[PDB]
């Protein structure tokens, strides 16, 4: 997901502005739904929410707009258990053997005969939480096992937290309300207000360990691989208690990253670090935020946001609707050089022509070059030291860049990867005249609607994930609820769409109406004031009671 | 009772719910959401109740693409009655009222539904919901950044046998 908040120092009108571009499933329990909620005099908020929740999750009100992105902070820890050498159902804490608890659950299963039978299953639990097995990595043998402590199991504040956000007046109020309750489970929050403040908060529920405990409490080999794993045989590796935290064992709000500025803040699912490069966020716990290389979506955003030129609503909208495949910027120039260097190779001819003609986009009319580029990048990602300029922490926005074609071993492997990618594309059932929109679709009844965008891993800001189904790529997730909010004098102006439409039901008048609009990238007013609502010639009203 | 909402829909079926209190507000939300998505919510509640195998057998999957039986074991473990009760007890009066209203409004739509916008009319799993069902959904979402990612791993965790 992407989020951009612009403040008074950079906005065209000197006020706040927010782009919300969550990338979430197109079906199921996380399918966004638009609604506007009003209790006259004390609540007036509009946005979109996940199924079953009577609050607005991403939205705006009279003076405020906010959104969320999945963060890089840990929201659980694994605990490696040292098993009792005499009994693999017992584990050691400070050298003392403790029994595992056994909780049985019973499930009814409908069989082939249509009758129900009862299945009983035993869940083993430690003082930390339930045991988990990843065969071949996190096993349960006679020496060790792994338990999982989820910090959000004790977060009973989640709904109150969003309802409180729904009642927030401005950025300062929003910050107070989130830091006070600490009910946000696993997302960043970004916001802008009418006065022109731009806010980023990495304010969620995160296991807390005091700094001095981390060196000895971490499992070195697992933390190196990005798993929050701790030593479960030492009581001193329990999550630390701090009276200032809203929940025992979680990180106090003062210790989590916050950036409050008047130019911009952004996030595309990387850590807090480069939210705004002019002011890096550093020195946090490894469970909270680390200085890891940013992904190409953030790199794309920063290439467009940095500088002195004012940002207008149109600028932020077009960062989505351009469908620019930003990963091409690092790779395609040198790849085309390699192509020109190998004009004798008939195995490369079709691929190289397609890449040369490609508009570097994931637009509906983008050529098969995007497909060739995707299959090449999947292989390029697996090559060792093929970057001309590797990632440089002192140039975190401009590296990695280019192919190290001057190394003979790289040139060979890169050509082979292109040869292999071309063979794969040609083995598939795609005519070379077909364009991206001919391939990527969302099915609605018996028909298909062409969908622009591409995988976020290729640096397409309008991230769309698809899977092969039948003869097409079926969209499964990505750009979902779009909201672009500014604050002109009359009241908040919100523009956007719900890409997959309000209703998941094929019978509904609102099953595919916004999907047709998403396909054509035609965003619409999100009416909020009574004047806007009353101006809508489709306005319908129903009052209900019981 | 004490449930009342005014709902306006603009283009594309976006609801604008007005009410004097949280119960009424939830009433409007549950009703409007059901009009568009009753079947979706019914299915996800089945999932969160750990009842997929009961309605659909062992061969199917949830919308998170977990096998029905492991999914059920996970949600039966997650959404035990004691866990739901403690979660409810910790809720403010405003949130309880939002949830009570929502369940009532969703159920109102179900009573009235004739299939106009509901493709799963007549399915045994399309049924009146309770506030506990909304707690089940909430807790399912709550753990997506945690133990929910390890649902299969939790189900797979069994002590060693006599092996070498
Ligand atoms: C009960 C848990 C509620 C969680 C609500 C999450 C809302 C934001 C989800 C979108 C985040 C993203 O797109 O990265
Ligand atoms: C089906 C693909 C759509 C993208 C959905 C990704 C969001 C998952 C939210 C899980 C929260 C987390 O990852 O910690």
């Amino acid at each position: 997901s992407n989020a951009i908040a612009v403040g008074s120092e950079r906005s065209a009108d000197g006020k706040g502005m927010l782009l919300a571009n969550p990338h979430f499933p197109w079906n199921g329990a996380m399918r966004f739904y638009q609604m506007h909620l009003t209790i006259p005099g004390r609540l007036d908020v509009m946005g979109a929410s996940l199924p079953g929740l009577p609050v607005v999750n991403i939205g705006f009100s009279r003076h405020l707009a906010w959104t969320h992105t999945v963060d890089t902070s840990s929201h659980f820890t694994l605990y490696r258990l040292a098993l009792d050498p005499k009994d693999p159902r017992r584990y050691l804490v400070d050298g003392r053997s403790l029994p595992l608890e056994e909780k049985s659950v019973a499930i009814e299963v409908r069989g082939a005969d249509g009758k129900l039978s009862r299945v009983e299953h035993k869940v083993y639990q430690s003082i930390y939480g339930p045991l988990v097995v990843w065969p071949g990595k996190l096993d349960w043998n006679r020496s060790e096992a792994y338990a999982l402590r989820d910090a959000n199991l004790e977060n009973t504040r989640v709904l109150q937290q969003w309802y409180s956000i729904n009642q927030a007046s401005d950025v300062a109020d929003l910050r107070r309300r989130v830091e006070a309750l600490q009910g946000i489970p696993w997302v960043n929050t970004l916001a802008a207000d009418e006065q022109g403040n731009a806010l980023y908060m990495n304010q969620s529920v995160v296991p807390y360990l005091k700094p001095e405990l981390i060196p000895a409490c971490a499992i070195p080999q697992l933390v190196a691989e990005g798993l929050p794993a701790l030593q479960g045989q030492d009581s001193r590796c329990a999550w630390s208690r701090d009276p200032a935290a809203a929940q025992a064992g979680i990180t106090p709000a003062a210790q989590l990253p916050v950036l409050l500025r008047r130019d911009f803040v952004q996030n595309s699912n990387d850590s807090a670090w480069l939210t705004n490069p002019a002011s890096p966020l550093q020195g946090f716990s490894p469970l909270v935020s680390q200085e890891k290389p940013i992904g190409p979506r953030a790199r794309y955003a920063l290439s467009r946001l940095q500088g002195k030129q004012p940002l207008e609503a149109k600028t932020l909208e077009e960062m989505v609707t351009a469908n620019h495949v930003f990963s091409a910027d690092q790779v395609l120039p040198d790849l085309l050089r390699l192509c020109r260097d190998n004009q004798g190779e008939k195995s490369l001819a079709r691929a190289c022509a397609a890449l040369a003609q490609w508009d570097r986009g994931a637009n509906l009319d983008s050529g098969s070059g995007f497909v060739y580029f995707q299959r090449f990048m999947q292989r390029f990602a697996e090559l060792d030291g093929a970057w001309k300029e590797p990632f440089d922490a002192q140039r975190p926005l401009d590296t990695p860049q280019g192919i190290a074609l001057d190394r003979p071993q790289v040139a060979t492997q890169v050509r082979q990867a292109l040869a292999d990618a071309a063979a794969e594309v040609e083995k598939s059932g795609i005519p070379d005249g077909a364009r991206w929109g001919d391939l990527q679709v969302s099915t609605r009844g018996q028909e298909r609607i062409a969908i622009p965008g591409g995988d976020g891993h290729f640096g397409v800001y309008n991230a769309i994930q698809s899977v092969r189904k039948g003869d097409h790529l079926e969209v499964v997730g990505g750009t979902s609820y779009i909201q672009l909010v500014t604050f002109p004098e009359e009241g908040p102006k919100a523009r956007g769409l719900l890409a997959f439409s309000q209703s998941s039901d094929p019978r509904s008048p609102h099953y595919r109406d916004q999907t047709e609009l998403f396909s054509r990238q035609q965003w619409q007013t999100l009416p909020f004031s009574d004047r806007q609502i009353d101006a809508d010639p489709q306005l319908q009203r129903l009052s209900i009671r019981e | 009772t004490g449930l009342a909402a005014d709902i306006r829909w603009t283009a594309y079926g976006v609801p604008h719910i007005r009410a004097k209190d949280e119960r009424g507000l939830g009433y409007g939300i549950g009703y409007a959401y059901a009009r568009d998505n009753a079947c979706l919510l019914a299915e996800e509640i089945v999932t969160a109740r750990g009842e997929r195998a009961r309605y659909f057998g062992s061969e199917g999957k949830s919308s998170a693409e977990l096998d029905n039986l492991p999914s059920d074991i996970f949600y039966a473990w997650l959404n035990q009655p004691e866990a739901l009760q403690a979660f409810w007890q910790a809720q403010t009066p405003a949130v309880r009222q939002l949830l009570e209203g929502y369940a009532a409004g969703f159920n109102r739509f179900l009573r009235e539904a004739d299939g106009k916008t509901t493709s799963c009319l007549g399915q045994p799993w399309l049924r009146a919901i309770a506030t506990d069902d909304l707690l089940r959904l909430t807790r399912r979402l709550l753990v997506e950044g945690g133990v929910g990612q390890f649902a299969d791993a939790l189900v797979a965790a069994a002590p060693p046998g006599a092996e070498k």
